[PDB]
């Protein structure tokens, strides 16, 4: 169902995605412990990715949202870390799988700050980093991000103690 | 999990360092599309 659309470096697209990317790195209370110690990514590729059935599930909820929330469907860019990445693409987001209680909940965890979502790809705090190196600070092993298309609708806000 | 009630999402949002933007989690799949898929590399500072 899938298909993943190779964007070149001059395409304005590539360029933005890239540049929301970098400009949301921040510094985070680990030191690097979870993600890594950098400031900056090297860019390897982005895919645009393609599925005509995730889509038109994506806009028939985001209707039914935005009719419960005055019209407005408050739909945000934001970025997703974690290892199942690869599975995502082709099946989708599924919350019977995202059962895991982190701070706010079982549920799918998006993230503004890129790398935030850097310190998930190989799981939980990290996990034990790399497949090759065991780092989780590993310059050499090419990650993976998704940066999605997100319904919010009417959010509730809960402050958090970080 | 469910969204509160009444509610579509949670934003969680850092009260303590001021420079952390939020993170945010939806309950149903159908509420995100994953549009870009971004391989790359942590770079080592100078
Ligand atoms: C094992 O590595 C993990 C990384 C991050 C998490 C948290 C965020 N997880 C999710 O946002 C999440 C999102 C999506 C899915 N799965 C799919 O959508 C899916 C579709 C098809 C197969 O899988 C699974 C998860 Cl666990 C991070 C903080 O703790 C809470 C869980 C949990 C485990
Ligand atoms: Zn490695």
């Amino acid at each position: 169902g899938t298909i993943l659309i190779d964007l070149s470096p001059d395409d304005k697209e590539f360029q933005s995605v890239e540049e929301e990317m970098q400009s949301t790195v921040r510094e985070h209370r680990d030191g690097g412990h979870a993600g890594g110690i950098f400031n900056r990514y090297n860019i390897l590729k982005i895919q645009k990715v393609c599925n005509k059935k995730l889509w038109e599930r994506y806009t028939h909820r985001r209707k039914e949202v935005s009719e419960e929330n005055h019209n407005h469907a408050n739909e945000r860019m934001l970025f997703h870390g974690s290892p199942f990445v690869n599975a995502i693409i082709h099946k989708g987001f599924d919350e019977r799988h995202a059962y895991i209680g982190g701070m706010f909940g079982a549920g799918i965890y998006f993230a503004e700050n890129s790398s935030k979502s850097n310190q998930y790809v190989y799981g939980i705090g990290g996990g034990t980093g790399c497949p090759v190196h065991k780092d989780r600070s590993c310059y050499i092993c090419h990650r993976q991000l998704l940066f999605c298309r997100v319904t919010l609708g009417k959010s509730f806000l809960q402050f958090s103690a970080m | 999990a469910h969204s509160p009630p009444g509610h579509h999402s949670v934003t969680g949002r850092p009260s303590v360092n001021g420079l952390a933007l939020a993170e945010y989690v939806i309950y149903r799949g159908e509420q995100a599309y994953p549009e870009y898929l971004i391989t790359y590399q942590i770079m080592r500072p100078e």
